[PDB]
């Protein structure tokens, strides 16, 4: 709206590489990640294809288009509940204290829904998970919330 | 051990001897609404995460811009260097110093 | 330039200043080539050193076309700082198809062609990513060690 | 295959190399239109989904015949996975057919015994087998029921073994029609009750 926020734009021209002031369609999901919104994989997947929007062929973008995509996906911020996100680590592990085995939450976020690589799981446990193999999931999502 | 992990109603089921029992198929019912309940639930939560692994790239990208530099250049020189008179005689002379 | 590297300078401008005044001329290059073993060097290449500079080889001259050569010049032990941060969990050297991604993958200057020169001289290990440490020792003093 | 050794010569008998497992496991499937259905003159025969009637159902055989029969004169068919089922009751489509093609298939293949539940199925061969070979008995001799295949001597010694483990009493029920042979079995059981403990 501007509250018009003219870094959004300013932060277009550090994602695009060839400095024409356009971002490829494959650029656009974390890019909104990186602008303060958390829209799913697939829900970028389907906004795309709604819109008779290829993202298997090349793709450049434009600022006009961004925007509004952009836009779209802020009404969506409204699912970013922490209530559920650390009784959801909760329910996935015994007695009365929050720690997931290494290897649980390793293997789950690696291979259940959005797959997440092994390269990405293993730079999200380093430092919250020490050498007892037990992950504090209190303060682990709480670091996650923090970026 | 596997049914370890996944977002599943870890009651619908049950373990013997020979094999598992499993639900549908109302329980089957009530799992898929939950399923999609984790999406939701999980498909935001793993956005962030994705966002902010990325969000750490970016910290070490930059911090390494120079690193590198150093590296780059550096290297250059020599390239340059090792076949110059000068300083292959700097090279034989080097170690007669103190 | 740190100083121990311009003290290092300053120890070679001496050993080739043989009439110690302060200014390497053409009689200093040929007897400091002499009493290395260069019995046949020619003329042109002192004529060739000195065309590099546009005055007289004091201290300052000498220091300023180093400068100008070594703009890129990096000690070892900080070469080998940025080869223990390729290498964060330490003694490995590191794999030849990893310095070759990472050359061209992050930099313009870690592009291929540059990359088939690198393995070129520094041989295999070296070229390969595998050893360390050799190469930051030829990186500051050229030549086979 | 590596742990068959023990039967060796009955080991056809009683499981199948592991490829004729596997070829058979890891197969072509359709679940979607595969399907075992009703029929007049043999009691269920299979056959492949063509149309849908509504409530109608028009299927193809195996064989070749076509047939239009209820939606619920239709089964289907289980996964390859579960091919000669050492326990039927382990199967995800507890049917009729499925139980009775079951059977039949291990048993074109001469396996006699196929579990289905707690029970031990057992068909009569007809002919002779290795079977009651007097290696099996050893093999079979200190093996729950998962450690190996179906057979009964596996009933007998578990109940051995629980005998002696829980400190209770055991029986074993034996029970078909006059031509089922039953006495073979129980005499069969018998013997083995007197050698492995005697």
């Amino acid at each position: 709206s501007k509250a018009a926020a003219d870094d959004f734009k300013e932060a277009f021209l550090l994602f695009d590489r060839t400095g024409d002031a356009k971002i490829t369609a494959s650029q656009v999901g974390d890019i909104a990640r990186a602008l303060g919104q958390n829209p799913t994989n697939a829900e970028i997947n389907k906004i795309l294809g709604n819109p008779s929007k290829e993202e298997m062929n090349a793709a450049a973008i434009t600022f006009e288009e961004f925007l509004p995509m952009l836009q779209a996906a802020a009404n969506n911020k409204d699912q970013g509940t922490f209530e559920d996100f650390v009784e959801g680590l909760r329910v996935f592990d015994k007695e009365g204290n929050g720690t997931v085995m290494g290897a649980e939450l390793r293997h789950v976020l690696a291979t259940l829904g959005e797959k997440m690589t092994e390269e990405e799981v293993e730079e999200l446990m380093k430092g919250q998970e020490d050498s007892n193999g037990c992950i504090n999931y209190e303060a682990f999502v709480k670091h996650i919330m923090s970026v | 051990k596997l049914l370890g992990g996944g977002d599943v109603d870890h009651t619908q089921y049950a373990f013997g001897h020979t094999k598992v029992f499993f639900k549908a198929g109302l329980l089957g019912l009530l799992e898929e609404m939950r399923d999609d309940k984790l999406a939701e639930i999980i498909t935001a939560t793993q956005a962030r995460c994705r966002g902010f692994l990325m969000r750490v790239e970016y910290r070490a990208m930059v911090e390494r811009r120079e690193s590198i530099f150093c590296i780059q250049y550096n290297v250059r020189s020599f390239m340059n260097v090792k076949h110059w008179p000068w300083m292959k005689l700097f090279f034989k002379i080097k170690p007669l110093l103190k | 330039f740190d100083e121990t590297e311009i003290e290092d300078f300053k120890e070679a401008f001496t050993v080739i200043d043989q009439n110690a005044d302060g200014i390497i001329d053409k009689d200093d290059l040929r007897e400091t080539f002499a009493a290395m073993g260069r019995l046949n060097v020619k003329n042109e290449e002192l004529d060739a050193m000195i065309k590099e500079a546009s005055g007289p080889i004091n201290f300052t001259v000498f220091l300023t076309m180093f400068g100008e050569k070594l703009k890129g010049a990096d000690p070892e032990d900080v070469i080998m700082g940025a080869f223990k941060v390729l290498d964060p969990d330490g003694k490995g050297s590191i794999k030849k198809s990893f310095l070759e991604e990472l050359l061209t993958t992050g930099g313009g200057r870690f592009t291929p062609e540059e990359i088939k020169n690198m393995w070129a001289a520094f041989p295999p290990d070296v070229a390969g990513n595998v050893d360390y440490k050799n190469i930051c020792y030829v990186i500051t003093h050229g030549e086979d060690a | 295959d590596a742990e068959m050794a023990a039967f060796g010569e009955a080991a056809p008998y009683l499981r199948k190399s592991e490829k004729e497992r596997i070829e058979a496991q890891n197969k072509p499937f359709d679940a979607k239109s595969s399907v075992f259905v009703v029929h007049p003159k043999q009691s269920f025969v299979k056959g492949t989904i063509q149309s849908k009637e509504g409530g109608k159902v028009t299927v193809k055989t195996e064989g070749g015949e076509t047939l239009t029969v209820k939606e619920d004169q239709v089964f289907s068919m289980n996964p390859p996975k579960y091919d000669k089922i050492e326990d039927m009751a382990m199967m995800t489509h507890l049917h009729e057919p499925a139980v009775l093609y079951n059977l039949k298939e291990r048993y074109a293949a001469w396996m006699i015994y196929t579990y289905s539940g707690l029970f031990c199925v057992t068909v009569n061969p007809y002919k002779w087998l290795p079977v009651y070979n007097p290696k099996v008995v050893l093999a079979y001799r200190g093996k729950k029921r998962q450690e190996a295949p179906p057979h009964i001597f596996s009933i007998s010694d578990n109940a051995y073994q629980f005998m002696l483990t829980d400190r209770e009493n055991q029986s074993i029920l034996i029970t078909g029609e006059s031509g089922a042979g039953k006495t073979v079995n129980t005499k069969r059981v018998i013997q083995y009750f007197a050698t492995i403990a005697a």
